[PDB]
C-alpha cells in the first residue's frame, strides 16, 4: 500500500483519487492519501472551491518513484512532484501518519470497479499521449487539446491520441471506397490494429483512458476519442470475438460508473445509438446495452 | 456550404463548377411474377453532370449490366454515381477540373466526398435549391441515347444549343430550369407546347427547338401559365 503526502492544503479544494471524492477546507491539517493500492494507475485530480472551472490532475504508478504534491502559490496550483530521497520521503509519511493526518483511500474489498475502468491502461503508454518526458507522472487539465484537435494551439500541451478519421486516405483503400467506408475492419484490423496499436490490449488501453480523461476533467478531445474508437471498432463487420466480449466489458463498466448526471455531456446519442441498434455489432454488446437502457433509456 | 437563393449568382461566376445529378442513376420497372409476388426490372439509367456557366453536360450512361449480381442497388448506385464522376474528374485537364462539385441530393455527399479524397481543394456541397435535374430523361434526344446503349457510354451534350450566342449563363440556367421544372410537373403539355409549331425544328446537334427571341419570351409564358395551371389542378386553386 502506498501513499501520496502533501506539503499542505492552503487553498480550499476538492480532491479527487481515481473515483473516490472528497473536500479540504483552506489551511486544514491535510498531508495527503495513504492505502493506495498497488499494481494499478492512478489519478489525484483536482476542483479549486473558488474557481469550479478547470479541474486538472495527474496520472501516476506509485511503483516508478515515491510522489508527493504540494501546492504551489505562484502558478496557483497543487502540483505533483518526485521525492528522489526515499529515507526521507518514507520518514516523512511515518510522521504524518503517526499524526493520523492523512485520508484512507477506502477500497471495499468486494470492489472490482478500479481494475475494470483501467485494466488496460499502462503508464508507459500514457506518457506517450502526455508528452512530458522529465517527469514519471503526466499533466491532464479540462482544456487540454488533442493533436487532431490542433489540426481543425500549443503542442506540447496537447493530449497525442491516435487521430482516427472515418473519411481519410488512411481509412479507405484506393479502389474499396464503398467497401472501406460501409465496413471499416480494413481500418481497424489492419491499419489500426496490426500497424499502429500492434494489439487489441494497446486499443483498450488508450480507449478507457479517453474515457477516464473525459469524465475526470471534461476534457472535450478524449470524449471525442472515446466515442471514435468505440465507433470504430461497432462499424466493423469483422472483429475478433474475444475483442467484442472484452469491448462490452469494458463499456459496461465505464457506464456503470458515469455519474447520471453528467450522462447529459459524456455520452454522445449518435454513436450509441447507432452503435447498438444498427451496426454491424449490435447484437454483441449485451452487458453494455442492458445498462444503457436501464439506466439512461431517454439518450435512446 | 449549402447552395441557395441566397448565393445563386456565384453559379456563374468563373470557377469552374459541376452541378451532379444522380436521381436517373437506378431505374427500375417493377411487375409481377408468375408466382404473384413483385420483381423489379432495372432499365438503362444515367448521371447528369453539368456545368451550368458553359451548358457542358456529361451524360453517362448507366448500363443495366453494371447491377448484374449487385446488392443493395440503391446504395450502390450513390457510389457507382461517385466513382463515375471521380474517373471523370481524374479524365479532365487540371485547368479543366472543377473547384466545387454541387450534389442535387445529400445522400451523394459521403459517396463524393471518399472518392475524391485525393482532391482536398475540390468542395463538395449540397444544395437548398428543388432543382428539376430529373427531368432530363424527358428530353427526347438525351432518353433515346440512354435507352439505345447496349454498354457503358459517355456521351458529350451541350445543354444551352447555341442560347450563350444571344443570352447569358444566367438566362440560360433559368430558362433550363423553367423548361425542365414544365417537363417535370406535365410532361405532355409540355412537350405539346414546345412542338405545336411544326415551322420551328430542333436542329440536328440540339436538342431544342431553334426559337427566335419573341418566340422564346412566348414559350417561357407558356411554360410559366402551365406550372402555375397544374399548381392549381393539383392543389384545387
Ligand atoms: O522538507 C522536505 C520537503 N521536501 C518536499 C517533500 C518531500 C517528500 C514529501 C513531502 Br509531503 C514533501
Ligand atoms: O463525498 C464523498 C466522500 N468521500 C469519502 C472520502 C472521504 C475521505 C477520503 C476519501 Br478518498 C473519500
Ligand atoms: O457542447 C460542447 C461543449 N464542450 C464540453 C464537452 C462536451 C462533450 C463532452 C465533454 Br467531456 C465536454
Amino acid at each position: 500500500m502506498n501513499t501520496v503526502p502533501f506539503t499542505s492544503a492552503p487553498i480550499e479544494v476538492t480532491i479527487g483519487i481515481d473515483q473516490y471524492s472528497f473536500n479540504v477546507k483552506e489551511n486544514q491539517p491535510f498531508h495527503g492519501i495513504k492505502d493506495i493500492p498497488i499494481g494499478h494507475v492512478h489519478v489525484i485530480h483536482f476542483q479549486h472551491a473558488d474557481n469550479s472551472s478547470m479541474r486538472y490532475g495527474y496520472w501516476f504508478d506509485c511503483r516508478m518513484g515515491n510522489f508527493y504534491i504540494q501546492y504551489d502559490p505562484k502558478d496557483g496550483l497543487y502540483k505533483m512532484m518526485e521525492e528522489r530521497d526515499g529515507a526521507k520521503f518514507e520518514n516523512i509519511v511515518h510522521n504524518f501518519k503517526e499524526r493520523q493526518m492523512m485520508v484512507s483511500y477506502p477500497k471495499i474489498d468486494e470492489d472490482d470497479t478500479w481494475y475494470n475502468l483501467t485494466e488496460f491502461v499502462q503508464m508507459d503508454k500514457i506518457r506517450k499521449i502526455v508528452r512530458k518526458d522529465e517527469n514519471q507522472f503526466s499533466y491532464v487539465d479540462s482544456s487540454m487539446t488533442t493533436v487532431q484537435e490542433n489540426e481543425l494551439s500549443d503542442p506540447a500541451h496537447s493530449l497525442n491520441y491516435t487521430v482516427i478519421n472515418f473519411k481519410s486516405r488512411e481509412a479507405i483503400r484506393p479502389g474499396h471506397e464503398m467497401e472501406d467506408f460501409l465496413d471499416k475492419s480494413y481500418y481497424l484490423n489492419t491499419v489500426m490494429l496490426q500497424g499502429i496499436f500492434k494489439n487489441s490490449s494497446n486499443y483498450f488501453g488508450e480507449l478507457q483512458f479517453a474515457f477516464l480523461n473525459a469524465m475526470f476533467f471534461g476534457n472535450y478531445g478524449s470524449s471525442l476519442q472515446w466515442h471514435a474508437m468505440i465507433e470504430l471498432i461497432c462499424s466493423s463487420a469483422t472483429v475478433p470475438k474475444h475483442m467484442l466480449d472484452k469491448l462490452d466489458e469494458i463499456l459496461y463498466y465505464q457506464i456503470k460508473t458515469l455519474p447520471e448526471q453528467y450522462s447529459d455531456i459524456l455520452l454522445n446519442e449518435r454513436v450509441w445509438n447507432i452503435c447498438l441498434y444498427s451496426s454491424f455489432q449490435k447484437n454483441s454488446l449485451h452487458n453494455t446495452e442492458k445498462i444503457m437502457e436501464n439506466k439512461y433509456p431517454e439518450l435512446l | 456550404g449549402a447552395m441557395n437563393s441566397s448565393n445563386y449568382a456565384e453559379l456563374f461566376n468563373n470557377d469552374i463548377k459541376l452541378f451532379v445529378d444522380d436521381t436517373n442513376v437506378y431505374r427500375v420497372t417493377v411487375h409481377k411474377t408468375f408466382e404473384g409476388n413483385v420483381a423489379t426490372k432495372a432499365i438503362n439509367g444515367c448521371i447528369f453532370t453539368l456545368n451550368p456557366k458553359t451548358g457542358h453536360l456529361f451524360l453517362k450512361i448507366i448500363h443495366t449490366s453494371v447491377w448484374a449480381g449487385q446488392k443493395r442497388l440503391s446504395q450502390l448506385a450513390k457510389w457507382k454515381t461517385a466513382e463515375e464522376v471521380s474517373a471523370l474528374v481524374r479524365s479532365l485537364p487540371k485547368e479543366e477540373q472543377p473547384k466545387q462539385i454541387i450534389v442535387t441530393r445529400k445522400a451523394m455527399l459521403d459517396p463524393l466526398e471518399v472518392h475524391m479524397l485525393d482532391f482536398p481543394n475540390i468542395a463538395i456541397r449540397p444544395t437548398e435549391l428543388r432543382l428539376p435535374f430529373s427531368a432530363a430523361m424527358s428530353i427526347d434526344k438525351l432518353s433515346d441515347v440512354v435507352m439505345k446503349a447496349t454498354e457503358p457510354q459517355m456521351v458529350l451534350f451541350n445543354i444551352y444549343d447555341d442560347w450563350l450566342d444571344r443570352i447569358s449563363s444566367y438566362t440560360a440556367f433559368s430558362r433550363l430550369t423553367l423548361l425542365l421544372r414544365a417537363l417535370k410537373t406535365n410532361e405532355e403539355s409540355a412537350k405539346m407546347i414546345l412542338l405545336s409549331d411544326p415551322t420551328i425544328t430542333i436542329k440536328s446537334y440540339h436538342l431544342w427547338p431553334s426559337f427566335t427571341d419573341e418566340q422564346w419570351i412566348t414559350i417561357e409564358s407558356q411554360m410559366r401559365d402551365l406550372i402555375l395551371t397544374e399548381y392549381g389542378r393539383k392543389y384545387n386553386v
